[PDB]
C-alpha cells in the first residue's frame, strides 16, 4: 500500500491534459474522518510541508512565509506551529484569518486578507482559507472571486521570482485565474493530503515564480479536469507518512537572493529560479502591516 | 472558555487558573500538540521540538495562559517565553500543559524543567 505511506496523492499530468465538462465531485469516502493520535490540521499541514519538501522550493535565510486562513473557531492556529516546526528557524511567519487567534508566527494579522499590506515580496504563500457562503451550493459551479482576487494580485505583485504558493481549493472554492496563474511558475499541481483524502479538499501548488508565462492553461477546463482526476483516484485517509518524521524539516538550502532588473534576467537565470536555486526580491526589511 | 473569562477578573491570573484547576475545574483544552519524532534533547522552551519519549511538545503560544486570555503578559520585557517556540511537557502532565506550566520554572542554568529534567 506505497501511496498510504506517501503524504498524499499530486495531480499527474495524464488529468491536467485531459478536456472535459465540469461534473459533480463524487468521492466515495465522503465525509469520511480519520482519527488522529492532536488537531487534524496538524496532520494535514504536516502533510503539505512532507510533499513540499519533494518540490524544488527556495530556501533562503530570513525566509519570508505569509500565511492566510491560519485561525480556527478554536483561537488557535495548528498550521502556523507546523510551519514554525518545518520552516528555518529565522524564517519569518507572518498569518492572518478573519478571526481572532494566537499563534506562534513573528507576525499576526486580524481581518480580512485584503487588510494585509505586503510592502515587500514575500518567498512562500500559504492559503488555507475558504469562505463559509461556498457551502451554499446554488446553481452553476462558476468560478469564484472571494479572496482569490487578492491572491491572484499577490502572485503578480507581492511574489519573489522564485518564491512558490499552496493555496487550498475545493470543488466549489476555486478561481480561473488562480489557475492560470499557474502558468507563470515553472511547475504546478494540485496536492491532496491522505490525512483529508475524503475530502475535494486540495492545496494548488505553484513552485518557482517566473513572472512570465510558461503554460498556456485554461482555469476553468483545469478545474474540470482536477475533478476528473479526483473522480478517478481511490485516495484512501491515511497518516502513515507521519510515523517517521525523522527528515521532516524544510532542507538549510540556503538559496541566495538577487536584485536583478527583468532586463538582466536570461536563460541561465531563469534555468537558476526554475530549480529553487535562486531568488529574485528586495533584500529590504520586511514590512507586512494592517491598512 | 469559562476559565478564559475568569482569569480576566482577576489581579493574579497564574494564581486564578491553578486555583481553578487544583479545585477540579476542566483544564484549557486546545493546547497544539504537535508529532515530534521523540529524539529531542528534553529541554523546557526551545526553537524546534525537542521531546524525548518522556515528552510531548506543544506550540509555545497554545500553551500560554497570557497568549490564550489575550491579556497582559508579567515578563518585565514585554517578551513571551513560550510563543513563536515549542514548550516540552511531561507525558504524565499532558491533561494540563498550561496548568504545568504555569506550575514550573526551568532551569536558570540549564533550561531543564526543575524537577523535570534538571540534574543541577
Ligand atoms: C466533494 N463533495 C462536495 N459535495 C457537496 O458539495 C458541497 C460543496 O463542497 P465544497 O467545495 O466545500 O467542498 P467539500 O465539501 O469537500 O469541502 P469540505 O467541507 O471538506 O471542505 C473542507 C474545508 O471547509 C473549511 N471549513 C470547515 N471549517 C470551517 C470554518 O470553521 N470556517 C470556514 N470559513 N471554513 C471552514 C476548511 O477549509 C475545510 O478544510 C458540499 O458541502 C456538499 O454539499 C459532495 N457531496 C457528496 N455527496 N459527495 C461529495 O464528494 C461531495
Ligand atoms: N477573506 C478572508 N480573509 C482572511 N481569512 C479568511 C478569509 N476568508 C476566509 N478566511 C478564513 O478561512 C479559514 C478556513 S479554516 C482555517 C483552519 C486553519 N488553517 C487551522 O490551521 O486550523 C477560516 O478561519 C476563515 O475565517
Ligand atoms: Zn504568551
Ligand atoms: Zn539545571
Amino acid at each position: 500500500a506505497s501511496a498510504d505511506w506517501k503524504p498524499g496523492h499530486a495531480m499527474p499530468s495524464l488529468f491536467k491534459v485531459q478536456n472535459v465538462n465540469l461534473e459533480r465531485c463524487e468521492l466515495a469516502n465522503y465525509k469520511q474522518s480519520i482519527p488522529m493520535p492532536v488537531h487534524m490540521n496538524i496532520a494535514k499541514y504536516m502533510q503539505l510541508c512532507q510533499y513540499l519538501n519533494t518540490c524544488t522550493l527556495a530556501v533562503p535565510a530570513n525566509m519570508r512565509v505569509i500565511h492566510f486562513g491560519a485561525g480556527s473557531d478554536k483561537g488557535i492556529a495548528p498550521g502556523t506551529s507546523v510551519l514554525r516546526q518545518w520552516l528555518p528557524t529565522d524564517a519569518i511567519i507572518i498569518d492572518n484569518d478573519l478571526n481572532e487567534f494566537v499563534s506562534d508566527a513573528d507576525i499576526t494579522l486580524f481581518g480580512d486578507c485584503v487588510t494585509v499590506r505586503v510592502g515587500q515580496q514575500v518567498d512562500l504563500v500559504i492559503s488555507d482559507m475558504y469562505d463559509p457562503t461556498t457551502k451554499n451550493v446554488t446553481g452553476s459551479n462558476e468560478s469564484k472571486a472571494l479572496f482569490f482576487t487578492y491572491l491572484c494580485n499577490l502572485i503578480n505583485n507581492n511574489l519573489a521570482l522564485g518564491g512558490s504558493v499552496a493555496i487550498k481549493i475545493t470543488e466549489h472554492s476555486w478561481s480561473v485565474e488562480l489557475y492560470e496563474l499557474m502558468g507563470k511558475f515553472a511547475w504546478w499541481t494540485v496536492f491532496c493530503t491522505n490525512a483529508n483524502a475524503s475530502s475535494s479538499e486540495g492545496f494548488l501548488l505553484g513552485i518557482n515564480y517566473l513572472g512570465t508565462i510558461k503554460e498556456n492553461i485554461d482555469g476553468g477546463a483545469m478545474h474540470a479536469n482536477y475533478i476528473f482526476w479526483r473522480n478517478s483516484t481511490p485516495m484512501n485517509l491515511s497518516t502513515y507518512s507521519l510515523f517517521d518524521l525523522s527528515k521532516f524539516q524544510l532542507k538549510l538550502k540556503g538559496t541566495p537572493v538577487l536584485q536583478l532588473k527583468e532586463s538582466q534576467i536570461n536563460e541561465l537565470v531563469i534555468s537558476l529560479l526554475s530549480q529553487g536555486k535562486l531568488l529574485i526580491r528586495d533584500n529590504d526589511t520586511l514590512s507586512v502591516s494592517t491598512d | 472558555s469559562s476559565v478564559l473569562s475568569l482569569v480576566n477578573f482577576t489581579v493574579d491570573p497564574q494564581k486564578a487558573y491553578l486555583d481553578f484547576v487544583n479545585a477540579g475545574g476542566a483544564p484549557l483544552t486546545n493546547c497544539v500538540k504537535m508529532l515530534t519524532p521523540k529524539t529531542g534533547t528534553g529541554i523546557a522552551i526551545s526553537v524546534k521540538p525537542e521531546s524525548t519519549a518522556d515528552q510531548e511538545t506543544y506550540g509555545g503560544a497554545s500553551v500560554c495562559l497570557y497568549c490564550r486570555a489575550h491579556i497582559e503578559h508579567p515578563d518585565v520585557s514585554g517578551v513571551c517565553k513560550y510563543k513563536g517556540k515549542f514548550v516540552q511537557i511531561p507525558a504524565q502532565c499532558v491533561r494540563d500543559p498550561v496548568g504545568f506550566c504555569l506550575s514550573n520554572t526551568p532551569c536558570n542554568v540549564c533550561q531543564y524543567w526543575i524537577g523535570y529534567g534538571c540534574n543541577c
